[PDB]
RNA sequence: GCCCGUCGCUAGUACCGAUUGAAUGGCUUAGUGAGGCCUCAGGAUCUGCUUAGAGAAGGGGGCAACUCCAUCUCAGAGCGGAGAAUUUGGACAAACUUGGUCAUUUAGAGGAACUAAAAGUCGUAACAAGGUUUCCGUAGGUGAACCUGCGGAAGGAUCAU
RNA sequence: ACCCACUCGGCACCUUACGAGAAAUCAAAGUCUUUGGGUUCUGGGGGGAGUAUGGUCGCAAGGCUGAAACUUAAAGGAAUUG
RNA sequence: GCGGUAAUUCCAGCUCCAAUAGCGUAUAUUAAAGUUGUUGCAGUUAAAAAGCUCGUAGUUGAACUUUGGGCCCGGUUGGCCGGUCGGAUUUCCAACGGGGCCUUUCCUUCUGGCUAACCUUGAGUCCUUGUGGCUCUUGGCGAACCAGGACUUUUACUUUGAAAAAAUUAGAGUGUUCAAAGCAGGCGUAUUGCUCGAAUAUAUUAGCAUGGAAUAAUAGAAUAGGACG
RNA sequence: UAUCUGGUUGAUCCUGCCAGUAGUCAUAUGCUUGUCUCAAAGAUUAAGCCAUGCAUGUCUAAGUAUAAGCAAUUUAUACAGUGAAACUGCGAAUGGCUCAUUAAAUCAGUUAUCGUUUAUUUGAUAGUUCCUUUACUACAUGGUAUAACUGUGGUAAUUCUAGAGCUAAUACAUGCUUAAAAUCUCGACCCUUUGGAAGAGAUGUAUUUAUUAGAUAAAAAAUCAAUGUCUUCGGACUCUUUGAUGAUUCAUAAUAACUUUUCGAAUCGCAUGGCCUUGUGCUGGCGAUGGUUCAUUCAAAUUUCUGCCCUAUCAACUUUCGAUGGUAGGAUAGUGGCCUACCAUGGUUUCAACGGGUAACGGGGAAUAAGGGUUCGAUUCCGGAGAGGGAGCCUGAGAAACGGCUACCA
RNA sequence: GAUCCGUAACUUCGGGAUAAGGAUUGGCUCUAAGGGUCGGGUACGAUCAACUUAGAACUGGUACGGACAAGGGGAAUCUG
């Protein structure tokens, strides 16, 4: 199989170095998951030691959480546009950790709009002290929030599908969502 | 899959093969005592010799030293027992002399004749 | 090394798990996490007042210090970010009763909370698996210039 | 080597075992348990080289079996179950009761106690932790884990324990002048009430002891055991009591008395 | 007296050498590529869930209306599971073919050394001013030792005008 | 220019030898079994042989580096008497 | 080196020698070998100083920087005594070591926790005419190391110690009938148990810990871009 | 336990080797051989090839008995004694053997995991499982589908097995359940304050992600946005809680969610007793096998520092097709060029890299005794590697296993 | 053909050499690098015009210097 051992390699004085025993099964590796999207499809893996992992292949939703604003759900992916490690990672819509996804928007805007009483873009006695106890603060942000005219919002995804079957992520914001937003239209 | 059994000889031989004084002196030793063999003869004078050593290389150590004192009075206490070494001389400066016939003279071959009970060494 | 554009990479520079609430409007624009190493060895300013990331910074980062303790004179800084240091030391042979010159280079991470040049003195602790070569980080400076100001003009 | 080596030859034993050479080819191999491999005692050397209760190993299985032997109040029915030190041995029968104690050689000695004593005995902290649901725990040398200990207690604090129930009676500080037992080392099976410690931080903290003849050593921390104030222990010591004489003082000893 | 070389006999060892010579061993290009594993498909059979009918059963509790749970039995329909042969694409990669490379060996007409070796043939080179002092370096020449030219050394046959 | 005395550094000779060496002899070849100031280089019985082989320098002649198998009880140095 | 006709070496007989349940031979290795030489070789003529000088790596490298004097404390041998029922400690003496002080004298350093020790003394005194002697709290020791902060020129060498498998080695104890071994065993009421053991040493380079500050390096303050506050 | 002797000459003193001499846990061979104890032994050459037999199996009162088995007695008309076969569980990864490969590898002493997995032993550890929450969910306990067996068969041939008919579980596959409390979100209403509220849902553990708490370097203040407890309604908040390490984003906890939903006992043996409202109600003794999480123990895997034999007739080596480092990912139990993508040009060397040789496994150690040394270690212990040669893999806690399988080569 | 890899004896050091021996090559769709010109007080902006080279996806009955075009190579002897 795939082996992780340092034992092929050349030695840092570049020497070739002779093989010594043979593969163990300790030092094993196996193929990626190369997990796409959609219709969910999940294989255990055995290992080390009973300790099933979770081979994701085909994943169509996640679970999301907006950071600035204390919450988390559970959307469809609606697919990949950015990626630091491969360029083939985006062109065929691939999930791994660190890949740049766009989401749904329809949950967080339906919690929004609930919670503040508000509607992004462009009666209840109880609910209306809270909206108004609320808000001041509910400035959300310029690029956040045009992006649910969209119906779409850019997020990271913070987990790793190959080993743990689910694709999982944060929406992005501040700086960060400023650096993605650049390498977007300046390669586009 | 055992400890090894541990052992070791008990006996040193001669370095120049033949010479005429060495073989007089060994012959009358062992007419003398009654030994069939000159390995008899050099047993005695192997383990006369690791004593010589011991003996020596304790000397060259400090007076009063722990291991001196301990180790030299045992070899003295285990000569004097079997009564090789003289009470007199206790001290270990001669049993770095000693010799060869004191040791043979403390055989059960040699002492049931001494004592009579045989009146011949070969008959003893 | 880094020596500035920060963001310089395809991926977005960050620590983990500190964040930057948005709503918030503070005024250092970003969240600063460090650590002291232990062992009493002072952790320098520049990785406190700095902008650099370095997830392997044992300051800054996500390593840890234990383990031996060494010190070497530098030898080269020529790959970004990590350093290859000579230790020399005298090997005894017995039977000739005296003793050879010997020398190993061992290869180290260094923070750029640490500008480091040819023939500083550094002193370095012990690493999980960096690289491939490299197990320790340099984690204080005992040496400065060698005297590089005092090379100067005519009087 | 594919797994768990299952065997243990003679001459791997640990010495203070006191097997001999020949005689055989194989050791007991201790079973896993409350004690490191190295460090204790099983059953059939105790039942049998200690108190020659027993003549085959098959007549340690015999003597077993019949829940005779009981250790910390159990019953323990392993023919190589690991009793270590501190432990206590019963036997009902024979009304007699065993505290495993070291020698002044380093060797466990034969060492009877009451019957009242045979219901506690001593373990030092290796550690105490935060658990599960907010509950701070303990663990001692032997293996015991003890839910809701005293915060004052720290780790290398001796603790008393009921035995007939998990729970710790008394707990005794790592401090200047407290008495202590040495496991470990070439200095294992004194007694030196701790005449001050040695920090290093990164490793091995030294610990300097005196016994009462006026003498002194050095071991590191993780092999003190702290067993009580000065003159006065929290178990009854063996004969000796760690004092660990000269060659010569012991020679002269054993022919001091050698009148018939 | 000693003694040098060519030349001749017997025996032995290593060398050079057409054979683009031979053998074993370790790596390896390129081409071909078994197998298990991962993966896209596959669906022998063999059932799950869901929807409706027809024939009987068991009652939440009523004078007629009203009505739940499990279980078996056949026309027919919506949305998934297992799963053999087979099969796509992959990493891993034995092995085969043809080459290259490194290491260790090795045959051979013939050529040409050395030794055993002391002697035999031809001469007399050295040792005596060895009968042309010897010897070094270089060069050319001669059956063979060796001769001769240029420049050295004395270890000369001169410590001396 | 020459004479006398001194003093540095020279090329050498004379007499001694405390000392050294197998001796011939040697102010070093001395201050070494009472064995250590610093440092460079070479040799390890005689032949085989400065040969074979590879590398390398050269126009060439050749230079530098440089083995082995086998053989053999001597080869050799200084001195004494013939 | 023997044997070519009286062979002290062959083939035997006789006798004799050496080792002896063992003794010969072949091959290797070690000692002899100061013929591999660190200890410890040799190089004029015996084997061996490069034709000559330059020269990097390597090895090596002059002298000088707290010495000298004063005071105190307590150890271990050995003497002359023995007080005592083989060993004992005081005072007299030397002798050889360890610690700490004051001499212009960092001991990293502040901020408290601690104090064992006297410049102390608060009383006096068991008792030899008294500084022989220690219990004893109210002005007045830092370092003895705790712990928090703030910082520290680098090495070699040496000391002591921790951490250290057993078997093997050296070696104590023990009469396997001796011995090579083994780790046993030794005592009784030998009718219902008593009991000593299963030591110690070596373990060297490296790593860790501690004492030393000679020897030998390294760094500093000269375009002052110095040092303390 | 600090020794020399023979051989160059006519004689002499040297140089110097050859020869002699002694030991070998050093092999072989020759001759000779009576007793006691002790007892190595197909390593060397061929990690060459193998006939035959044997070397791995395993049952307690306590998982499964309708043997058309035995035994019958002894209370047993569901079972109950003993017990073939078979299922289930566990072991077969230990042991034993060999020394081929292997030269910074292994190995040794010394380190590290704040870089991971660990059957088992030992000690701890689980009141939460259903559902728009009155006509209700099997809990006095839910589902089949199979071996052995019976019967019909195939093949020269094997520890080959086909078709048909039965039946078990601690196998397979399902699936109920239990106190109190508090904190959270919603909010029907009522009434305007400074605002408060009935009752509706959510909250075991594990998984995945994001956020937050986890103070301490010595002390005090103003203001914004929220919003906590106590009113003597201007206002105050007074005591306010803190674990470990040299060091952490540590242990631990809290918030919003996530999951083809991990675990939370449909199991077994002995005893059978209390207690009244007589329901065969409701309770209840000892200990077995399980079971998640943590600890412990047996381990494992990586890992720091330093240390190897001969060689220059090997001086430069390393990136072909990763060489040295950076970022991100993937993969692994996990660190890491272990792999991939992007980027860069690095890494080692006369203090000997790189290459070559080794009739090389490393070590504890063995032989030789003035000392310094020299030579040896296939081989009773430790570590490593292998099972004709390569590769691959299933099972499992643990194998890249060979008295396991698959393929190629021989 | 062309691009890339790789290339022995021997030598007058110029060669031998296209030595030998190998891989690749269509279509389509993208990415990157390579330039001109004008105003700047005594870092960049604006505009226009060119097939080259490398890298990446997709695609086909594995085809692609698709016709045309276009060296067989190696070891020796004699000889100039
Ligand atoms: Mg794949
Ligand atoms: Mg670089
Ligand atoms: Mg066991
Ligand atoms: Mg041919
Ligand atoms: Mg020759
Ligand atoms: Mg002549
Ligand atoms: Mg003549
Ligand atoms: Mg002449
Ligand atoms: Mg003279
Ligand atoms: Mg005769
Ligand atoms: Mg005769
Ligand atoms: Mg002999
Ligand atoms: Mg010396
Ligand atoms: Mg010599
Ligand atoms: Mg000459
Ligand atoms: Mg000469
Ligand atoms: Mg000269
Ligand atoms: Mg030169
Ligand atoms: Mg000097
Ligand atoms: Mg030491
Ligand atoms: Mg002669
Ligand atoms: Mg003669
Ligand atoms: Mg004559
Ligand atoms: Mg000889
Ligand atoms: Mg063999
Ligand atoms: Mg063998
Ligand atoms: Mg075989
Ligand atoms: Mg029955
Ligand atoms: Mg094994
Ligand atoms: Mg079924
Ligand atoms: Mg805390
Ligand atoms: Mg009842
Ligand atoms: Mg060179
Ligand atoms: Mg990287
Ligand atoms: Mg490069
Ligand atoms: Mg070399
Ligand atoms: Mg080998
Ligand atoms: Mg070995
Ligand atoms: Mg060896
Ligand atoms: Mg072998
Ligand atoms: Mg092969
Ligand atoms: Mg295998
Ligand atoms: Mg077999
Ligand atoms: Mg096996
Ligand atoms: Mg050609
Ligand atoms: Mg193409
Ligand atoms: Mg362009
Ligand atoms: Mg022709
Ligand atoms: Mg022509």
């Amino acid at each position: 199989g795939i082996s992780r051992d340092s034992r092929h390699k050349r030695s840092a004085t570049g020497a070739k170095r002779a093989q010594f025993r043979k593969k163990r099964k300790f030092e094993l590796g196996r193929q990626p998951a190369n997990t796409k999207i959609g219709a969910k499809r999940i294989h255990s893996v055995r290992t080390r030691g009973g300790n099933k992992k979770y081979r994701a292949l085909r994943i169509e939703t996640g679970n999301f959480s907006w950071a600035s604003e204390g919450i988390s759900k559970k959307t469809r992916i609606a697919g990949v546009v950015y990626h630091p490690s491969n360029n083939e990672l985006v062109r065929t819509n691939t999930l791994t950790k660190a890949a740049i996804v766009q989401i749904d928007a329809t949950p967080f805007r339906q919690w929004f709009e609930a919670h503040y009483g508000q509607t992004l873009g462009k009666k209840s006695k109880n609910a209306e002290r809270k909206w108004a106890a609320r808000a001041a603060s509910a400035k959300i942000e310029s690029s956040v929030e045009s992006q649910f005219s969209a119906g779409r919002l850019y997020a990271c995804i913070s987990s790793r599908p190959g080993q743990s079957g689910r694709c999982d992520g944060y929406i992005l914001e501040g700086e960060e969502l400023a650096f993605y937003l650049r390498r977007l239209t300046a390669k586009k | 899959p055992r400890a090894p059994r541990t052992y070791s000889k008990t006996y040193s031989t001669p370095k120049r093969p033949y010479e005429s004084s060495r073989l007089d002196a060994e012959l009358k030793l062992a007419g003398e005592f009654g030994l069939k063999n000159k390995k008899e003869i050099y047993r005695i004078s192997f383990q006369l010799s690791k004593i010589r050593r011991a003996a020596r290389d304790l000397l060259t150590r400090d007076e009063k030293d722990p291991k001196r004192l301990f180790e030299g009075n045992a070899l003295i206490r285990r000569l004097v027992r079997v009564g090789v070494l003289s009470e007199d001389k206790k001290k270990l400066d001669y049993v770095l002399a000693l010799k060869v016939e004191d040791f043979l003279e403390r055989r059960l071959q040699t002492q049931v004749y001494k004592l009579g009970l045989a009146k011949s060494v070969h008959h003893a | 090394s880094t020596e500035l554009t920060v963001q310089s990479e395809r991926a977005f520079q960050k620590q983990p798990h500190i964040f930057n609430n948005p709503k918030v409007k503070t005024s250092k624009r970003t969240k600063r996490w460090y650590k002291n190493a232990g062992l009493g060895f002072k952790t320098p300013k520049t990785a406190i007042e700095g902008s650099y990331i370095d997830k392997k910074c044992p300051f800054t980062g996500l390593v840890s210090i234990r383990g031996k303790i060494l010190t070497g004179t530098v030898v080269s800084t020529k790959m970004h970010r990590t350093i290859v240091i000579r230790r020399a030391y005298l090997h005894y042979i017995p039977k000739y009763n005296r003793y050879e010159k010997r020398h190993k280079n061992v290869p180290v991470h260094v923070s750029p909370a640490f500008r480091v040049q040819v023939g500083d003195i550094v002193t370095v602790g012990q690493c999980r698996p960096i690289s491939k070569t490299v197990r320790f980080n340099v984690v204080k400076v005992s040496a400065a210039a060698g005297k590089a100001n005092k090379q100067f003009a005519k009087f | 080597a594919r797994g768990p080596k299952k065997h243990l030859k003679r001459l791997a034993a640990p010495h203070h075992w006191l097997l001999d050479k020949l005689s055989g080819c194989y050791a007991p191999r201790p079973s896993a348990g409350p004690h490191k491999l190295r460090e204790s005692l099983p059953l059939i050397v105790f039942l049998r080289n200690r108190l020659k209760y027993a003549l085959n190993g098959r007549e340690v299985k015999a003597i077993l079996m019949q829940r005779h032997v009981k250790v910390d109040g159990k019953v323990r029915t392993d023919t190589t179950y690991p009793a270590g030190f501190m432990d206590v041995i019963t036997l009902d029968a024979t009304n007699e009761n065993f505290r495993l104690v070291y020698d002044v050689k380093g060797r466990f000695a034969v060492h009877r106690i009451t019957d009242e004593e045979a219901s506690y005995k001593l373990g030092k902290v290796k550690k105490v932790q935060l658990g599960k649901k907010g509950v701070p725990y303990v663990v001692t040398h032997d293996g015991r884990t003890i839910r809701y200990p005293d915060p004052n207690i720290k780790v290398n604090d001796t603790v008393k324990i009921d035995l007939a129930s998990g729970k710790i009676t008394d707990f005794i500080k790592f401090d200047a002048g407290k008495l202590v037992y040495v496991t470990g080392g070439r200095n294992l099976g004194r007694i030196g009430t701790i005449v001050h410690k040695e920090r290093h931080d990164g490793g091995f903290d030294l610990v300097h002891i005196k016994d009462s003849l006026d003498n002194t050593f050095v071991t590191r921390l993780n092999n003190v055991f702290v067993i009580g104030e000065q003159g006065k222990p929290y178990i009854s010591l063996p004969k000796g009591k760690g004092i660990k004489l000269s060659i010569a003082e012991e020679r002269d000893r054993r022919r001091a008395q050698q009148g018939l």
